[PDB]
């Protein structure tokens, strides 16, 4: 049974890796800041690959841990994960919970985004290294790839006479830079995509419609005054 | 082909919003305001109208997340005032058919913070009829009333041509919306709704911030019950082994 | 063997969807929608969509065109697949 | 779209696993050869004749033949299901051993087929990833991507079915299994079947209905049905939406000030914050002055920086108006 | 106070589901599993335990169990209708019929109605849904809806379970064999019916 | 294994009838001396025994025992219909203080019928019988038959004790307070019960 | 504060980060006497 | 715990006098013997003591 669990987990991981590397394709050269391209990276996490190997080929060799009446199955898994790969050693979050997490195959994969940042090539889109607008554009790119897949799949069932409505959101748009916001707008309109964007300061004055909201206290309750805005100053 | 377009969003009797209507742009609509301007409330009201599945809805904001944004009630009950309230969206179909989808929300009684939600849809409404006017009755000088579902049905039925429908299930709500080209995917299953909500809620937050990176796995990778059944088989074998040993 | 225009159309439609299908498996929940789309584009309503779709799927299965597999978890709790005969008919033209 | 296509067309009217093994061998050989040729990366015509024409049609045909073998296994498992059903109809009790043997051999066949599939899928997936890596050896290879794309899912799909069938079969088996201990062990001689049929044909002449303790399941107080918070709410309906040019209360003058400082930028003219603030604030009343000053500073400072800041000499608090307002500022010099 | 095995059964985690749903008129079979999978272990204990409430958990030669209240039953008695017995017998035939084994136990209300109308007489049957019916298709639709409602009530009483995602498709309990109580033996159906009413298992409506 | 005292309680010769009535939904007030005393003695175990059914054996502040079904009740629930709810409130309103001046604890179907007609709004009465009816004698007869049916339905639940004859005269048990509002010191029972009936 | 609070009272200093001759720098304009 | 320390530790010596654990661990084990419902953040009894 342990060997079977390991085998099914590995097959699922490989199938998902294939599917994600598959979905990666079909991306146009977005121009969010210096980010000139986006891609998805999927790989098996070594900490869990070692655990999978131990489960598949060395189950019996730690049966002592498993037959431990003191340990539940998730706790047994957590303790085994502590024994091998002891650099993850962690017990302040309860072993039950970490074992339960370990009962999710998806966690076993590292699933990250690479960005063609300038001419540096595909670099891991770490938030501490990318401009925040570039990261927001990357996330939007991922979301639009997903929704593109959704629409394409249902292309057969839907008649071409109808092109389904498209609408996503973006709070805290003040994070973005003018380059990222313009790239988002061009991508969305190219994809006939509608957007609802929010920021403290009006970072999109020259595009789309704009509203401003002000909250006032009034006789022990609250009201929101909405005022329109116009494209200049 | 002319993709359908969302036209406007009407928030009625919401927290801070009584009968507000925002006309959505064709491409980009922007909201501005300082601390606590309630923009997250507007986004939450829209998405609640889109996916009225109370379970999926859980609105920790993008920043200053959690209950302190008014979301210990899942950001629905307390983000509403007491009593009848509405969240409605007009859409111009690619067939060029106006359709106002909407949901009637009501705060549930007791110490609990549950919300009673009822989906509904309207077709044939004259393009001039603003939902704000449609959903409100002018009682008293310049301070209009909001009318419940039954009064709305009466008022709409009194209008020629307009057809008003209520969905006993969110599933048929989304089925009709899709049939009108409102949804890209046929959310036949609650799992489809779950992934849909995942995508919209991630977009709401935007970017690869901590929550988005954490839940990217869920967003991209479907759940597999095969792993779960295999793990449970291992568990049963281990239990029976322990029994035999003892 | 007997394939009316609507049935043969539904057959090509299922074949195309399968060629597009993620895992090649066809749940009855998708077969019903495909039948609805093909009848819609053919514009006939003798009875409910459900009854006509049921009769059609049963006809192709019995006509050795579809293979059915019960599965409670599947959408509509069943799955369907093309039989080799259906494959050889769909590909003859496609 | 294809609906009308068909409508106007008007058209109407080897399970041996060794075959799978030889097909897998052929696929591995051809796939390695095509991946090798793609890695060679010749010209566009070589790319085509090595990675579309041989690859596309060959891999398509052999994937379809492998799926044909899968469909033959599907028809055979169906056949054994109907054969078990029919045999139960003829032998009833005596069919138990035959049905169990048929289930066992079908399970073995499916297991061997799954093993034959998994025996090459992983390496074939690695080959496909190699082809994907090599595909970037030519910009026009987008179509190859679509094949490199498609062929993956097909392969996965095959493997998926390879497992899925067993997942179905093992389930179906258990149903059959339960059936033997839920149909025949209680109807060993089948007499119950014919007697039940006859009673159905003639029920009303034995009018009887079963007695249960179903008088009440659990009677209880009814809920406080649909009792909700409500107040017949009213509210001041929004008036005609006012408009302001992006906080024009500040942003008209933001445009004015950004222009009056963009001049300093354009001429790179030295900017003395004290003098400019003093000259400016006179245009506005004291209660607004602070609101003014910030707006000016947020503009003036962005234009260059003060060079004297690095001389180590602190600037002084130059007055800019009456009532005591002061500004510490070095003269902006370096734009 | 109690025998070891009876206290064991009453202590089983599944026991409350069993007891409660049997009191609620649900019956024991392959479906209704939580009330069957261990009651196979303590049939005699549960029967003697239930005798205290002047009720009997009855098993025919079939593997299904079901509750029957006495005349002096502590839990009050009630009965079902003719059409309920009808749908029940059809369901029992489906359960036994190996030909539909490929259905894997899943069956649709349309299949049920087709089989029912095939085996039974449409008009004489329909006499009971509405007394005045004379072959009107409105009464035929009424009968189909009544079949649906009886299937629902049988679901409430442990004969059938709707699939989690489908109320149109369902799986059948072995308690369906309760309906074959007049055919579980080769004796006359009427004398067996007399023995059921004697053992309070069935009564005419 | 099983708690020994729980085994003692369930083996008790009074356990069968008490358990059957509890499954029915019948409450056990102080008037049921043997059942009440047995419940008081063995509540500590019977609460667990019934909670195993996901049903709470609740002793009201009035002291009567009853089975509160949770949402997950393993005994599928039936409920008192709308007319049952309002007739139950009318029954409590027939058991509250003012009845002492009118019926001294022994009431008749006529008293309940008159109170229902005079106090309840005509709209809800029509909802009970039919919206289109209007005061007709036949509709009144149907309403009276439904009143008798719900009266017997309350009888099954030990909420009304019939005087032993076919005539529909009876007394009302304290458990009827499950229908009415909780009484507070200084509150007028008439006012609160009428506000709830209104 | 990040300038989203910057009231009239007190010595208000305007910190603005800039690179001056490759030196990381923060220019500081002072204001006071207001309120 | 303070009251027990004042007047009833002499019933708890068994915990105290055990070479298995140290004095602070003894205090932690006592305190968790008291208020048993109260779990801790799965930390060493050394730290708890």
């Amino acid at each position: 049974s342990s060997k079977s669990v390991a085998n099914i987990i590995r097959k699922t991981i490989q199938r998902e890796q294939n599917r994600i590397r598959m979905l990666n394709q079909g991306l146009q050269a977005v121009s969010f800041g210096q980010v000139r391209g986006v891609r998805l990276n999927v790989n098996v996490r070594e900490s869990h690959a070692i655990l999978l190997d131990v489960l598949s080929e060395q189950q019996e060799q730690h049966q002592d841990l498993f037959n431990s009446q003191r340990l539940t199955f998730s706790e047994a898994m957590a303790k085994l994960y502590q024994r091998l790969n002891p650099q993850v050693d962690m017990g302040q979050r309860l072993p039950q919970t970490i074992g339960e997490e370990l009962l999710d195959y998806r966690n076993y994969l590292e699933l990250d985004v690479e960005v063609n940042r300038g001419s540096d090539g595909w670099l891991k889109a770490e938030s501490g290294a990318l401009s925040t607008g570039e990261a927001i554009g990357t996330g939007m790119s991922i979301l639009v790839m997903v929704v593109q897949s959704w629409e394409e799949e249902s292309r057969r069932l839907r008649g071409k006479d109808i092109s389904p409505c498209r609408l996503l959101f973006l709070d805290q748009a003040a994070r973005l830079d003018a380059k990222s916001i313009a790239t988002l707008f061009e991508l969305c309109e190219r994809l006939q995509m509608q957007l609802i964007i929010a920021a403290p300061e009006n970072i999109s004055p020259e595009k789309g419609t704009t509203y401003k909201l002000v909250r006032k206290v009034f006789k022990n309750h609250e009201h929101v005054h909405v005022v329109g805005l116009r494209g200049f100053g | 082909i002319e993709r359908g377009k969302f036209r406007s969003l009407t928030l009625v009797n919401w927290n801070g919003f009584f009968a507000r209507t925002f006309d959505l742009d064709e491409l980009v609509t922007t909201l501005s305001g300082g601390n606590g301007a309630g923009k997250s409330t507007t986004m939450a009201a829209f998405v609640t109208a889109l996916i009225p599945d109370l379970t999926l809805l859980h609105f920790r904001n993008t920043t200053e997340a959690g209950a302190t944004s008014g979301s210990r009630d899942k950001g629905l009950h307390g983000k509403l005032r007491a009593g009848v309230c509405y969240s409605t969206l007009d859409v111009i179909n690619s067939r060029h058919q106006r359709v106002v989808v909407g949901v009637r929300l009501q705060q549930v009684a007791g110490r609990d913070r549950k919300v009673d939600i009822k989906p509904f849809m309207i077709q044939g409404l004259p393009t001039a009829i603003q939902p704000t006017q449609l959903l409100t009755e002018n009682v008293g000088e310049r301070q209009a009333r909001v009318l419940p579902l039954n009064e709305l049905k009466d008022r709409l039925d009194e209008m020629e041509g307009v057809q008003f429908k209520q969905f006993n299930s969110i599933t048929d709500y989304h089925a009709q919306m899709f049939d009108l080209g409102v949804i890209p995917k046929r959310l036949r299953s609650a799992s489809d709704r779950s992934k849909f909500y995942r995508l919209i809620e991630a977009s709401l937050y935007g970017g690869i911030s901590s929550a988005i990176t954490r839940s990217l796995r869920d967003y991209l990778l479907p759940e597999n019950s095969g792993v779960r059944k295999a793990f449970q088989d291992m568990e049963a074998a281990l239990r029976e082994n322990r029994i035999t040993l003892e | 063997i007997s394939l009316p225009v609507e049935r043969l159309a539904f057959l090509m439609a299922i074949a195309v969807l399968n060629s597009e299908r993620l895992d090649g498996e066809m749940s009855e929940g998708e077969l019903i929608d495909a039948f609805r789309e093909v009848c819609k584009g053919f514009e006939q309503t003798a009875e409910s969509v459900a009854v006509r779709a049921n009769n059609a799927i049963n006809d192709m299965v019995r006509q050795k065109l579809l293979n059915r597999f019960t599965s409670e978890l599947a959408d509509g709790n069943a799955i369907y697949r093309l039989t080799p005969l259906g494959i050889s008919i769909s590909d003859y033209y496609i | 779209e294809l609906v009308s296509w068909a409508r106007k067309n008007d058209f109407s009217i080897e399970f041996s696993t060794l075959r799978l093994s030889m097909q897998l061998s052929i696929v591995a050989n051809e796939l390695h050869r095509a991946a090798e040729a793609a890695e060679e990366g010749g010209d566009e015509f070589h790319w085509h004749r090595n990675v579309f024409a041989p690859l596309k049609y060959s891999v398509a045909e052999i994937f379809d033949s492998i799926d044909m073998s899968q469909r033959l296994m599907d028809e055979q498992q169906n056949f054994v299901k109907e054969d078990i059903a029919a045999l139960l109809n003829q032998d009833w009790q005596a069919a138990i051993a035959n049905c169990e043997q048929l289930l066992s051999e079908t399970s073995g066949t499916l297991r061997e087929l799954q093993d034959t599939l998994e025996a090459a899928g992983d390496k074939l997936q690695a080959n496909l990833l190699r082809i994907q890596d090599a595909n970037m050896g030519s910009g026009g290879s987008e179509l190859v991507d679509k094949l490199v794309f498609d062929l993956q899912s097909k392969l996965d799909r095959i493997i998926s079915w390879g497992q899925q069938a067993i997942d179905l079969w093992i389930g179906y088996d258990r149903h059959v299994h339960k059936f033997i201990r839920t149909a025949i062990d209680m109807d060993k001689n089948r007499i119950f079947s014919q007697r039940l049929r006859q009673s159905v044909q003639h029920y009303f002449d034995n009018p009887w209905t079963l007695t249960v303790a179903n008088a009440e399941r659990l009677l209880d107080m009814r809920d406080e049905e649909l009792a909700l918070r409500n107040e017949e709410v009213t509210g001041e309906l929004p008036l005609e939406l006012e408009y302001e040019e992006f906080s024009e209360i500040n942003d008209q003058l933001a445009a004015m000030i950004e222009k009056a400082l963009l001049v300093y930028q354009q001429e790179q003219r030295p900017l003395d914050l004290g003098a400019v603030l003093r000259d400016y604030l006179a245009q506005h009343p004291l209660p607004r002055h602070f609101d003014v000053a910030r707006i000016l500073v947020d503009q003036a400072v962005r234009l260059g920086v003060a060079e004297a800041d690095f001389s180590g000499l602190p600037a002084e608090w130059l007055a800019i108006n009456d009532y005591g307002a002061k500004v510490q500022a070095h003269v902006i010099d370096t734009y | 106070f109690m025998p070891v095995k009876l206290a064991q059964a009453l202590a089983n985690s599944l026991f409350p589901e069993l007891d409660s749903q049997l009191r609620a008129g649900r019956h024991i079979g392959i479906d209704d599993l939580d009330n069957h999978a261990f009651l196979m272990d303590f049939q005699e204990q549960l029967e003697e335990f239930y005798a205290r409430y002047n009720v009997e958990l009855i098993r025919a030669p079939e593997g299904f169990f079901y509750l029957r209240p006495r005349s002096t039953t502590l839990i009050p008695r009630s009965v079902l209708s003719e059409l309920d017995m009808m749908v029940g017998k059809i369901l029992c035939y489906l359960y036994l019929s190996p030909e539909r084994l490929a259905n894997q136990g899943i069956f649709t209300s349309q299949e049920l109605y087709e089989e029912l109308i095939s085996l039974a007489d449409e008009g004489k049957l329909m006499k009971f849904v509405n007394q005045r019916s004379s072959g009107s298709d409105l009464d035929k639709q009424k009968l189909q809806e009544k079949v649906r409602t009886t299937l629902n009530r049988l679901r409430r009483l442990g004969m059938v379970y709707f699939l989690p995602n489908n109320n149109n498709k369902f799986t059948i309990t072995e308690a369906v064999f309760r309906f074959g109580a007049d055919v579980r033996s080769g004796d006359d159906p009427r004398e067996i019916q007399l023995r059921m009413i004697r053992d309070g298992e069935a009564m005419p409506v």
